[PDB]
Formats: C-alpha cells, structure tokens, sequence
C-alpha cells in the first residue's frame, strides 16, 4: 500500500548497522520468479554493500521452524511469494512489539487474493500488494471499516442484519482461486527504475521472470511485451554489429518458438518433446508421429538432418528457419509457434532462448542435485536449490548445461511416461471434472518434486485438451515411490487454445480446505502452494470420493 | 588464390581473437603445445561456429581441400609466437574433437562422403607403421630439374614437364621430410547393431600425432573425414576409409 521506492528508503533506514544488519530476505520457494527476483535484489543489496541472510524454504510448515527459532537483532524482514494466501500475523503472532514497530516484515507476493487481514490492520506489513490490485478492491475495503468495532431491539436487528450482509459478500472474496497477476520479478523492476538502475543482466532477470510462467498462461503477460521491448528500447549494445562483438554481446528480439529446446538439441527430438506440438499433432499416437514426418517432408528438411543437433545443422536451413516454418506450420494449425522472444547471446558460447534457460534451472530443481525421510528429502532440494542458484550467474556457464543435458532428459521420462498413460485410457471424464492418478509408473523419484509433476500435469492437461471440445476440465494427478504412501497430489488448471477470454481462478485450494476442515483425512498442505497436497492410500480414496462431492464448481 | 588468403585470413583471427573470458583458449593452447614439442593443435567445434557460422558452413562443405589451408594458416601463427626474427617449424596437425550427432557404422553409405562423420566403433587391430611424404625433393633424370614438391593432404602422381619424358623425376631421400601413418581397422560395437550378422569393419587412417595414440581393443569414437580409395582387386568398385582428424578415446581412457 506504499511507494516503491519509499518502501525502499524505509527498508533502508533500518537496515544499515554494526554489527549491521540485520535483515533475513526469504527467497520462496520452489518457483523460478522467486531467483528472478531475488537476484536482481541481492545484486541491488550488494550495490550499497548492505549484509543479508538468503533463506530457501519449501514447505510452509517449515517457515515456522525458521520464524521462531532464530531471530534476534533483525529489524527487518524480507519475504517472497508468501502470505498472500494465508497470513503470517496469525500464523507467526505478534503479539506487537514496541505504533513505530521495530520489525518491519515486507511480503512480496503475486498472489491473488490477499488475505484479508494482511492489508488492513498494519503490524507486520507494509505490503506489497501495491500496484496490481490496489483496487478497489472495495469488497475488503468496506470488509474491516464497517466489521469494527461495530427501539434499540430494532436498531440491533437491523445492525445483525447489515453485519451479516457485509459477511456474505466478505464470505465471496478470500474464498477463491489463487491467481498470479503480475510476476513479482516485474514489480521488482519497476522499484528499481524508480532508484535509477538499467543493469542488462538484470533486465534479463526480467525476461526470465515474466517467462518463468509462460508455460503456465500469461495471464496479462500477453500485454507485459510492452512492458520489456520498450525497456529492451531504452538500452543497447551497439547500433550495428560490429560482429560479434566478445563482449555486449548481449539480448536481442527473435523468431523464437514455444517449441522446446530448439538451440540446445537437434530439432525433430525439438518437436517430438515440444509441449504445445505434442498435443495438436496426437504425437502419443504412432499414427501421428507420422504427420510429423510429413511436416518435415513439408519443409525438405531430411529426417537425418532433422536427427543432427542444432548448432551443426546448415546454414542455409537457419536462414530458411524463419521462412519454412511461415509455408508449412501455416496448414497444420501449428500457426501459433512464432512469438516475439527475447534471446541473449554470449557470442562464442552460443546463444540462448529466454525460455529454454528457464528449462534449465527447472531442470536443475528435481535432478542434478517417518518425518526424517521427508525432511531430508526436502532438504535434498534446499541444496539442489544453490545448485540451481548458481546457474544464474553470467561467469559459470560450465554447469548450465550440466542443466540442460537433464531438461531433455527430463522430457524424455515425462513425454515417455505421459504416453504410458493415453495408451490406457488412464482419464476418468467423472461428470463435474476430470481426474486422474497414476497408480504405478518407472522412476517415480523424478516425479517427487512438486514442479516436476507440475510440467507433466502441464503436458498432460496441454495433451487432453487441443481443444478438443468440450468443456476445459482441471486435472488431478497422483505419484507414489517411497516415504510410505505419501501419494502427492497437486491440483492443476485448465488451458485455452490461444483464445484465453477468462483466468478461471484454479478452485482445488478452496475444494481441498474444505476436506481439511471436514474429516481432514491424512491431508496436508504441508507444500507451499494451495493446489498441491499429500495423502495416504488409505484415506485417498474417501478424499477422492469427498473431491467428487460436494463439487464447488 | 586471393581466396585462399580470404580463409586463412578468418582462420588467423579466429585463433588470436577467440575469447573464452577471458583467456584465449587456442593461442594458448599453441604456446602449450609447441614447449612440449607436441607440434599440434586441438579446435573445438563448438567454439568455431560459434565464433563464424560461415567458416564451419564451407570446412563441413569440403573439407579436404579446405583443412589444408586451415592447418598453414594455423603453423604462419606458431611462426609469430613459438620464435622471433628481424626454423624448422613443421605444419602442425589439427585435432577436433565434436559433439555432433552420432552416425553408427551401418548407418554410412554414400551421400555423406567427403563430410565429416563422427562415431563409434571397437578398434580390432592397428597396421604397422610407415611413412607417408610432406615435403620431397626432386630431380630429373636429364635436364635435372631440381622441383620442391610441397605435399599435402588429402594419390599423386609426379610432373612430366621441366624428351623428356615420360616420367623422369628421382625422389631424393636424402633431402625429404616424412610423416607417420597408422591404418586402424575398427569393429562396430557388439551391442548394436549386429543382428544376426557379422559386423562391418571400416578401414581408417591415422597419422602424424594420432599414431600410436590407442591400444587395439579398446573402445573409442572416431572423427575424421569420409573418403574412397581405388585399390585394384570392377567396374568401377573404389572402396571406403575413414581419415581421422581426430581420435579420442573413451572415458578416461589414458
């Protein structure tokens, strides 16, 4: 509800001290627009040298563990990506120290809606909130200024009355879906245009940031274009290359595809693993693998050059690569590939898709890396964390490929199971929605991070739906290896072809509190995210069944 | 042949000007080498066409008339670093060794002939040694010429012209400057693809540095260029060998 850059100077005036500082920034958690964001911060912190803690959390049960253990000189706080949802003031509590309060807790968050008593009431926020829904937003604003402090038997039948007509609507607004606005990574840049700063890595921090989630909608995104070509506008390296020159040598607007790894692996494995091809071209089916072929006996592009990876392919194809693809993908309705993308080049390395730097570090996430086994496993992915931290940086390129040799294998478990799913039929249409679980599957330790399973829902709900009428039905998937039936279920979001008229606002958070607050079998929304929970096999089914009625939507 | 100078012009500034941040990988890996006395250099490919598309367009287009011209234009830079004046400095051989994409031996038939082929095979046994020529020198059995020849790769029949006739040019051996050659002879790997027949065996020749390089047996992947020899034994029928630039073994595999 403040400046950006007055949040800063605040954040400022604490911060500075001896034995300095102290202030814990949480970088959270498991999402790629955290590290596009908090990077960008740490840099701008070690501009004014001043000393931060950077802490990776998963669940958000194991916040609490952090919060209340270790804290003592620090002033102020730093979060990301929580308590947009649920908030911390209950949750942490505060009990006010010392108006003029000590601590000052900032929560970044692109989290819609916010809980209700986060921005109201100012104890530990200072909130983020500002600006993407400021609103109103009258629906939280009459939601506290009328509920406090709130003949006469007349006067308090008609007070009851209005105080229960204020709760209704109250009651529609923070029961919803969880919905990002705007990348938290963008807003971070907009506080940083404010101080002066046009750093180019940080606004490739950017481009990774809005393009962390383009795999899932946009939402706005679609409009964020502006928002980055002109700042790509407001800067540049050279007016004409100049070839290359070694050094900026920097970002620069292309053709680029949502196609899947197309610089970094040979092309026809580039559409064979692509998620928006494998969905409208039936490529699970043998029968269409063929019409891939077809497209490649379209572009007289040979089968064995389409098999050679892509830095060695001819020249004359990467002239034509703009061109080809404008003939052919045209007659396929593949007409949608060709976006406006952002590529950075590092000359004699190579260069690299905004997006496929992005598979990168998911793919750093999961590989590459009773309640002892599933600590230490989530504390396998702190670690995994910094390894994907690092890759970040500009001067160690030597292991982002140590990420990209994975992200095709990745695809290849994912695309390879995904079809061990269509060729059984595994979907059950149900009537309300769609749901599946995959009872058994190879090497289910890929699938225990919850992004993993959240790209081959990804795929999968992509797969289902081309559209495909009728009906966009949300997706239910279930995994089970080890650490006794701990079955991870992550609730998913329908996609549109292309023409997206409405965000649809995922309801499995609302759906699933609702089963907590019920019998609340073996269920835990021990993960950070609202859509994803565990369960056992005992109390599945009964939770399944529970899932099917009462239907919310 | 300004074209000539136009390529090993791109070849000189692709070895002085290459940046790996921030050390050049190549003009130090050339220093390195000519201390030791190796006398050879190893490009990566992928920091070739990364550095000009266009060089690494034409050397997968033609490479044996082509690779000469890169291996003088790399030796003219060990002449500007290894001395200094105002000998003798043999031209070094190059070693790339490439990702690319992996071409199993059954897989080569035609159509990729004089372009560079990567791939995989177990070496059966490695020919004895002999020598090849670089630099000869020449004299007629008349007139008696005296003819440098400048050999190179990648046969070559000698000048008629300074009765007299037909073919009257002498090798002088005491004047001439030779090389080594190997002739490995490698198996296809056993696991694929045999089916049920006998797996074919690629006759290949390594040399200079190379030589010697891998004990018959063990499993290695091969770069080279893909090329025919005659070989009387009709009609016309010219038989398959692979050149190697060049061999690296397995993990490790010293």
């Amino acid at each position: 509800i403040s400046q950006f850059s007055e949040a800063y100077n605040k954040i400022l005036r604490n911060s500075s001290s001896h034995s300095s500082c102290q202030l814990v920034i949480f970088v959270s958690c498991l999402n790629i627009d955290a590290l596009c964001a908090t990077k960008m911060l740490s840099l701008l912190f070690k501009k004014q040298l001043v000393q931060s803690q950077i802490v990776p959390i998963f669940g958000y049960s194991e916040l609490r563990r952090h919060y209340s253990q270790l804290d003592d000189n620090i002033n102020s706080l730093l979060l990301v990506g929580f308590g947009g949802v649920i908030d911390l003031e209950a949750f942490l509590e505060i009990d006010p120290q010392e108006q003029s309060f000590r601590r000052d807790i900032y929560v970044l968050d692109a989290h819609r809606p916010w809980n209700l008593d986060n921005i109201f009431g100012s104890q530990i926020i200072q909130c983020f909130d500002d600006g993407t829904v400021d609103d109103t937003l009258g629906e939280q604003k009459e939601a506290y200024y009328k509920l406090l402090e709130l003949n006469d038997l007349s006067k308090r039948k008609q007070r009851k009355k209005q105080i229960h007509e204020y709760e209704g609507v109250l009651e529609e607004y923070y029961s919803q879906g969880t919905t990002v606005v705007n990348s938290i990574s963008a807003q971070i840049y907009s506080l940083l245009s404010a101080i002066g700063e046009t750093n180019l890595s940080n606004l490739w921090l950017n481009i990774l940031g809005t393009t962390s989630l383009d795999i899932a909608y946009a939402q706005v995104y679609n409009r964020l274009y502006p928002l980055l070509q002109d700042e790509v506008k407001r800067l540049t390296p050279s007016s004409r290359n100049s070839v290359k020159t070694p050094d900026t040598l920097t970002l620069n607007i292309q053709p680029d595809y949502y196609l899947f790894l197309l610089r970094h692996s040979s092309l026809y494995d580039s559409f064979y693993y692509s998620n928006y091809v494998n969905a409208k071209l039936s490529l699970w089916n043998e029968n269409g693998k063929k019409r891939l072929h077809k497209m490649f006996a379209r572009m007289g592009i040979p089968l064995s050059t389409a098999q050679e990876t892509w830095l060695y392919m001819d020249h004359s194809i990467k002239r034509e690569l703009g061109i080809i693809f404008d003939k052919n993908l045209d007659r396929y309705g593949l007409q949608d590939i060709i976006r406006d993308g952002f590529v950075r080049t590092l000359g004699y390395r190579g260069s690299i898709s905004a997006s496929e730097f992005v598979e990168a570090l998911t793919a750093l996430l999961e590989v590459g890396n009773s309640a002892q086994k599933l600590t230490n496993l989530r504390k396998r992915w702190v670690s995994n964390f910094w390894l994907s931290w690092d890759a970040l940086d500009d001067r160690k390129v030597e292991l982002l490929n140590r990420g990209i040799q994975l992200a095709q294998d990745l695809q290849r478990a994912i695309f390879n199971t995904g079809v061990a799913i269509l060729e059984k039929k595994l979907i059950k249409h149900l009537r309300i929605y769609r749901l599946c679980v995959l009872q058994d599957g190879p090497d289910l330790d890929l699938y225990r991070n919850p992004l993993t399973l959240l790209r081959l829902g990804n795929w999968l709900i992509e797969c289902c739906a081309e559209s495909e009428d009728k009906q966009l039905l949300p997706m239910v998937l279930a995994s089970i290896d080890e650490n006794t039936d701990t079955y991870l279920v992550a609730g998913l979001t329908p996609r549109y072809p292309r023409g997206t008229k409405k965000p649809i606002l995922n309801n499995f958070s609302m759906a699933f509190q609702q089963i907590t607050a019920e019998t609340d079998a073996k269920v835990r929304i021990d993960n950070f995210e609202s859509s994803i929970i565990e369960i056992r096999r005992e109390d599945l089914s009964p939770f399944l069944e529970k899932l099917t009625l009462s239907g919310l939507l | 042949d300004d074209d000539n100078t136009e390529i090993i012009k791109s070849f000189k500034n692709f070895i002085l000007e290459f940046r790996l941040d921030s050390q050049f990988i190549y003009r130090d890996q050339l220093r390195n080498n000519i201390l030791v006395k190796n006398y050879s250099l190893t490009v990566n490919m992928e920091h070739l066409i990364g550095y000009n598309e266009d060089i690494y367009k034409k050397l997968s287009d033609e490479p044996s008339d082509i690779i000469p011209l890169f291996e003088t234009a790399i030796t003219q830079v060990a002449k500007r670093i290894s001395i200094l004046s105002r000998n003798s400095l043999p031209t070094f051989q190059l070693i790339l060794n490439s990702n690319a994409n992996q071409i199993p031996l059954r897989d080569l038939d035609s159509e990729h002939v004089s372009k560079i082929v990567r791939l995989s095979g177990i070496i059966i046994s490695t020919s004895v040694l002999s020598s090849r020529a670089t630099y000869l020198s020449i004299m007629c059995r008349n007139c008696r010429h005296t003819t440098s020849i400048t050999i190179n790769n990648f046969t070559v029949s000698l000048p008629r012209s300074c009765n007299c006739g037909p073919d009257p040019y002498i090798i002088i051996h005491e004047s001439s400057k030779f090389i080594d050659q190997q002739f490995l002879k490698l198996q296809e790997i056993p696991e694929l693809v045999p089916v049920g027949e006998m797996p074919r065996n690629l006759t290949m020749t390594c040399d200079r540095y190379l030589t010697n390089k891998v004990i018959p047996g063990t499993r290695v992947t091969i770069v080279g260029i893909y090329s025919i020899y005659n070989s009387k034994n009709g009609v016309a029928i010219r038989t398959p060998y692979i050149k190697i630039l060049g061999i690296q073994s397995d993990v490790e595999t010293s």
